[PDB]
């Protein structure tokens, strides 16, 4: 029985190592993300801690709706428009901070 | 080397400069690593040397000097 | 003067609210997900040790 | 679209719906269809829209 259980233990070890590596990379990226907003964006505008209690789906959906509106809003300023359009790439998030 | 891998890991897990991170640079004060930051720092340190640390032994570490000491 | 101030106030209100919504949302989702991943990793670590 | 994950599809749908909300201020009918369809569990609604 114990050996059977240690099998699951080893499986869980592998899983935990994977999760550990993922969180390590996440923190590494978030460091630079923060150091962009660290320039006086964090306080009351870009960080909004009341939103801490919702999930990625809702946040992304409302973000997309906001962008659908804002792009029309930023129709004027070509470089600001370019920042918006480029940061539209979800894979490269801190762009949206710079925008 | 280990004594510089430690600084690399600490820096890119806290964003602190290589210069700020001396052996005595305490994470919570000198490097401003808070609860979750400290946990993530120990996590990344464990990853760097693919080794695990006991919970109380891990939390005992609170300074670059102690971190290297346990690591080496 | 009233016209100038009204126009500029409305424009700044609109742009700020929209941009803040949009960008703070992605930021906060990143933060929440990182926290959740940390929580899951801690649970895994404790269960593994036990 | 089978070659993309659900998250991308959801993002694209919402991004479209945003501009739709901006545009539809013209016509009551499309606005009503939108205001009924935007909920997730009513795909047919969106289709009518
Ligand atoms: P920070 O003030 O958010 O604190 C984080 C934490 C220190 C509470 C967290 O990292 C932690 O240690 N949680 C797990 C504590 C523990 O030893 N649990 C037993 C195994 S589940």
């Amino acid at each position: 029985e114990m050996e059977n259980v240690q099998k699951k233990l080893r499986k869980l070890e592998r899983d935990y190592y994977q999760i550990r590596e993922q969180v390590v990379s996440a923190k590494a990226g978030w460091c630079a993300v923060m150091r962009m907003v660290k320039d006086n964006g964090v306080e009351r505008r870009l960080h909004r801690r009341e939103l801490a209690y919702m999930e990625g789906g809702a946040l992304r959906s409302m973000s997309d709706k906001a962008l659908g509106a804002l792009r029309l809003a930023v129709a004027d300023n070509e470089h600001l428009r370019d920042a918006l359009r480029l940061s539209e790439d979800p894979k490269r998030p801190e762009r949206k901070v710079q925008f | 080397t280990i004594e510089e891998r430690v600084k690399k890991i600490i820096g890119e897990q806290l964003g602190v400069k290589q210069e700020e991170v001396t052996n005595n640079a305490s994470f919570v004060e000198d490097l401003g690593a808070d609860s979750l930051d400290t946990v993530e720092l120990v996590m990344a340190l464990e990853e760097e040397f693919d080794t695990e640390i006991p919970d109380e032994e891990a939390e005992k570490i609170t300074t670059v000097q102690a971190a290297i000491d346990y690591i080496n | 003067a009233i016209r100038v101030t009204q126009s500029d106030r409305d424009l700044f209100k609109h742009l700020i609210t929209e941009a803040t919504s949009y960008v703070s949302a992605d930021y906060m989702r990143h933060a929440n997900e990182r926290r959740t991943h940390l929580d899951e990793a801690l649970a895994l670590r404790g269960e593994l040790f036990g």
